[PDB]
């Protein structure tokens, strides 16, 4: 059909400049017995459906203020935001109508940079009265590092840690415009008691090394 | 500067096989001994019917077109890295091309990349007929400097292009690392009769309007005539201007009362 | 100014064949074109069929061949799919949205969403979290802020809810996104921030309430032996 | 598209099968000019070229060779000499909306009329008197492009009709889109009846010590004849006699 591709995806970009976000499917398309690009622009705030922006990927409708601009021909195409504002972390969209099959943009999910921060480790045990469950969760908790590109792992003894080693991160957190994330061990006691210390490290462009909190088992 | 093209332009034009035979055929063709323009680095050089262009790898590609200003597709045929690229885009070119010549390469229809075709004279002809942009090419080698040699070849098709554009002037091209000599004519709707070979080698052809023995060759359809008086075509002297003659009728009759007549 | 009400919904096993039904309001519904736009949870956008306003023409996305159906109500103002056969990636909200026929032919951009059902696909028992605590009781040692928290694992489907000794503690409520277990199981921990020095000032409680079997379970977060 | 830019798609290195378009009724007109609709799967053609665009039922005749008037003039002309298939179908549904579809136009105010397979995308003011009228609009200036309404309740002759012409390129160039069918190996030194892509005879078949150009695909002879062609799929030059005949 009609495949196509949106770039940027990962707009990284402080508040109040301008950015760019282009497309570029394989099929050129437009019509010129109405000079009109069939083709529009939506965005989504996480949580909504998402939000109509431009059609005709060029004109501008009601509710839209002058931080979106549509256009493009041929096969390219340009939204451009001209000043960034609080509410704009949300992922923009490209969306062909053209024809059928509709195909809709990777996404774009911006926000507004923020400086590096710095990351935050807390670790706890498998909760005593848990053990139980059949599962032994040991808990690494981290707060407010940004940009998240920076490694996070759990070392059981000097093993690398996974499946059994699970992790989950939020979106741009408000608080503070910068990430968090939540990453536990799973363990069966008989692989519980077959180590001795349990150890979650962080590394950030903030930190040279690896920081580890960790404890060594039965205290 | 001109020259007179000799026995140059003639090209296959039908692509069916023939031997030993002599064929008659009306098609655009550059008359023999006419003055082609010499340029040794072109103004807008029309390609108002059909171009015959002769030249003698210090000179690359053409620029064809009508306007050559971004409102019309503009095709251009250049070589890089021994490849020859064609285009058919929506070009703004610069007023003076030389690899700056292919700015603005916006809006396109066709693009294409094939085997290169290039002292020597290399000899082409380019028209645009049915929607189809049509070239024929030969290379031979060449040690002329002032002339457009003397001698006979016949330029088989090498191209043609599915274009469809409204084509009215070009340029040639020389690209960055006065000129070189080239030679441009103009094909004219005339009649040849042309002599295919045994082995089907187009080796001749008499064109029946240069002069009265040819016309006589075109008649008998052969190159040799005897001793004798033919009878060839009709003289008749043409119309000079148009005369129209009406009365002084002045009124319009009312159509309208028939043809707005309330009640039929 | 329109509302849209789905009908259906809910977790299915793969191999069953439903339907759901998109009540609409607002607006004269038999002159709309209808569309199915699933949003996947953390995917996106994927357009998924569309009907004429009559209804009289259908179009169906390319690897939903051999899937769906859809078909249109128009006395009760409904847009019927009825979907078979699905399969553990079909999880996802899918919207409902009303057309405006602005484009030459008879489609063209879409203005208007209505917020469509949870269509759950798995093969398993709807299992309900148990709620663990998280206070290491000697690892808190920041001083000033130590995230300390709770455990919800094993949920499904995802509808949870947390609140913090019924929502005292409003600053650093850090609620995750699931953190599959490899046997496609829920989880997910939600902390608070807590000076090391109150550990025991406030009993924490955390109260989850798992929409889809109402479990109701309450765990406490203290500082422990450990 | 719409009359006023006819759409033009260039086909070619198919294998269409034109039976599958012959023998589906959803078209109302499907009529050929220069061929069969029936023997489009036996014929070769070098390109073809399919025009489509939307009309009003009343002018599907304009589509025609001659038949001159007002879209057949002014938007759309078919040569005389025309050789390929008319297919039209009325898509009011497609094209119809319960406001009206008023986003399809057509061509009025030409200087003249068009030539055949001429295409006007021009949209300038035009000229009823003599003023020179830059931009406007009054009592003699009119904008030459005016649209349909398409109403689903409107009548026959009115609603949307979606139109496309194929048109051959029988020129025995090399072909490229040629209907299905089964070649066959060839068979010298008996009398046989050939098909070599279209071109069509009986004769002797044998191997030629004539060298075609590169580019020929056929020779001919002094009568509108075939005396050697070029094989398919061996790139090989054969000659082709009569074979024998007599009095008795
Ligand atoms: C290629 O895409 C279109 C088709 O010509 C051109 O876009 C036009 O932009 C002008 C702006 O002055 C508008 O007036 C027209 O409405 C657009 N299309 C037309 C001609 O209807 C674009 O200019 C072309 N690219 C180039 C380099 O010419
Ligand atoms: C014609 O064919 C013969 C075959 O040997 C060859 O010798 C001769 O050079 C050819 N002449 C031309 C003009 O091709
Ligand atoms: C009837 O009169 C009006 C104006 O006088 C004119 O526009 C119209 O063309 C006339 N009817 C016919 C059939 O000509
Ligand atoms: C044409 O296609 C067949 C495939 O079965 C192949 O065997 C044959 O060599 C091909 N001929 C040419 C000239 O490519």
């Amino acid at each position: 059909d009609i495949v196509m591709t949106q770039s940027p995806d990962s707009l990284a970009v402080s508040l109040g400049e301008r950015a760019t976000i282009n497309c570029k499917s394989s099929q050129s398309v437009l019509y010129r017995s109405n000079n009109k690009n069939y083709l529009a622009w939506y965005q989504q705030k996480p949580g909504q459906p998402p939000k109509l922006l431009i059609y005709w990927a060029s004109t501008r409708e009601s509710g839209v203020p002058d931080r979106f601009s549509g256009s493009g021909s041929g096969t390219d195409f340009t939204l451009t935001i001209s000043s960034l504002q609080a509410e704009d972390v949300a992922v923009y969209y490209c969306h062909q109508y053209y024809s059928t099959p509709f195909t809709f943009g990777g996404g774009t999910k911006v926000d507004i940079k923020r400086t590096v921060a710095a990351p935050s480790v807390f670790i706890f045990p498998p909760s005593d009265e848990q053990l139980k469950s059949g599962t032994a969760s040991v808990v690494c908790l981290l707060n407010n590092f940004y940009p998240r590109e920076a490694k996070v792992q759990w070392k059981v003894d000097n093993a690398l840690q996974s499946g059994n080693s699970q992790e989950s991160v939020t979106e741009q957190d408000s608080k503070d415009s910068t990430y968090s994330l939540s990453s536990t061990l799973t363990l069966s006691k008989a692989d519980y008691e077959k180590h001795k210390v349990y150890a979650c490290e962080v590394t950030h462009q903030g930190l040279s090394s690896p920081v580890t909190k960790s404890f060594n088992r039965g205290e | 500067a001109y020259t007179n093209s000799f026995t140059r332009g003639v090209y296959y034009p039908d692509k069916v096989f023939r031997s030993s035979v002599l064929h008659s055929t009306q098609d655009l063709f550059l008359p023999f001994f006419s003055n082609v323009t010499w340029f040794h680095d072109n103004p807008v050089l029309p390609f108002n019917d059909g171009v015959y262009f002769a030249s003698t790898n210090i000179i690359r590609g053409w620029i064809f077109g009508t306007t050559l200003d971004s409102k019309t597709q503009s095709l251009l045929i250049v070589n890089n890295a021994t490849n020859v690229v064609i285009k058919v885009c929506e070009f703004q070119f610069c007023n003076d091309p030389f690899f700056r010549v292919y700015s603005s390469a916006n809006n396109c229809t066709f693009e294409y990349v094939s085997q290169p075709f290039l002292k020597n004279l290399r000899e082409f002809v380019f028209k645009n007929i049915d929607g189809y942009f049509k070239i024929y090419s030969k290379h031979t080698p060449i040690n002329l400097v002032r002339d457009l040699p003397q001698g006979f070849s016949a330029l088989e098709p090498l191209v043609d292009l599915p274009i469809g554009i409204n084509i009215t002037r070009f340029q040639t091209l020389l690209a960055l690392h006065g000129a070189a000599a080239y030679y441009v004519g103009y094909l004219q709707p005339r009649t040849f009769l042309l002599k295919y070979n045994e082995n089907g080698t187009i080796t001749d052809a008499v064109d029946c309007a240069l002069d009265p023995l040819s016309e006589t060759k075109c008649t008998l359809k052969s190159f040799t005539v005897e001793k004798g008086i033919y009878q060839t075509s009709n003289f008749r002297v043409q119309p000079t201007e148009s005369i129209v003659r009406f009365p002084n009728i002045t009124n319009l009759c009312p159509f309208g009362e028939v043809f707005n007549a309330t009640r039929f | 100014e329109v509302q849209l009400v789905e009908s259906g919904g809910g977790v299915v096993q793969p191999g069953r064949s439903l339907r759901l039904s998109c009540a609409a309001s607002g607006f004269t519904f038999s002159s709309y074109p209808m569309h199915w736009v699933r949003q996947a949870p953390g995917k996106g956008l994927e357009w998924v069929a569309v009907i004429s306003y009559d209804g009289s023409n259908k179009y169906y996305a390319d690897s939903v061949k051999g899937r769906f159906t859809i078909s249109r109500d128009n006395s009760k103002n409904t847009l019927y799919l009825q979907m078979n056969s699905l399969r553990a990636e079909d999880t996802a909200v899918y919207y409902c949205a009303r057309d405006t026929e602005d484009c030459s032919s008879t489609t063209c951009y879409v203005d208007y969403w209505g917020q469509g059902t949870l269509v759950t696909v798995s093969s398993a028992s709807t299992k309900g979290p148990s709620v663990f605590p998280l206070a290491p009781s000697s690892k808190s040692t920041s001083g000033g802020t130590a995230a300390l928290g709770c455990l919800v694992k094993d949920y499904f489907p995802e509808p949870v809810t947390v609140s913090w000794n019924s929502g005292a503690l409003t600053s650093g409520v850090h609620t995750f996104p699931a953190v599959l277990q490899s046997s496609g199981l829920y989880s997910l921990s939600s902390v608070v921030t807590v000076p090391s020095s109150s550990l025991g000032t406030q009993t924490y409680i955390c109260n989850v309430n798992h929409k889809p079997s109402n479990t109701k379970v309450d765990k406490k977060v203290e500082p422990k032996s450990c | 598209a719409s009359v006023y830019a006819w759409n033009r798609k260039r086909i070619s290195n198919c294998v269409a099968d034109y039976s599958v378009l012959y023998n589906s009724a959803s078209f109302s007109t499907f009529k050929c000019y220069g061929v069969s609709p029936t023997k489009l799967n036996d014929l070769c053609f070098t390109n073809v070229y399919a025009d489509s665009f939307v009309i009003r039922g009343d002018e599907v005749r304009q589509i025609a060779p001659g038949q001159t008037g007002k879209i057949a003039d002014y938007n759309y002309k078919l040569p005389d000499d025309f050789t390929g298939c008319v297919i039209a179908w009325n898509s009011n549904n497609l094209d119809s909306k319960v406001g009206g579809n008023y986003n399809y136009l057509y061509r009025l105010f030409r200087k003249s009329n068009l030539k055949p397979f001429e295409r006007d995308i021009s949209t300038e003011i035009y000229q009823a008197g003599s003023t020179p009228c830059n931009g406007v609009e009054g009592f003699n200036c009119y904008f030459p492009l005016q649209s349909y309404g398409f109403q689903p309740t409107n009548g026959v002759g009115y609603q949307p009709y979606r139109v496309v012409v194929l048109s051959f390129e029988l020129l025995h160039a090399p072909a490229t889109v040629c209907g299905p069918k089964k070649s066959t190996n060839l068979v010298k030194n008996k009398c046989v009846n050939f098909n070599f892509n279209g071109l069509t005879g009986t004769g002797v078949l044998t191997e030629s010590n004539k060298k075609f150009l590169p580019f020929q695909q056929f020779g001919r002879d002094i009568a509108d004849t075939t005396d050697a062609v070029r094989d398919p799929q061996t790139l090989e030059i054969l000659d082709i006699t009569p074979c024998s005949f007599g009095g008795v």
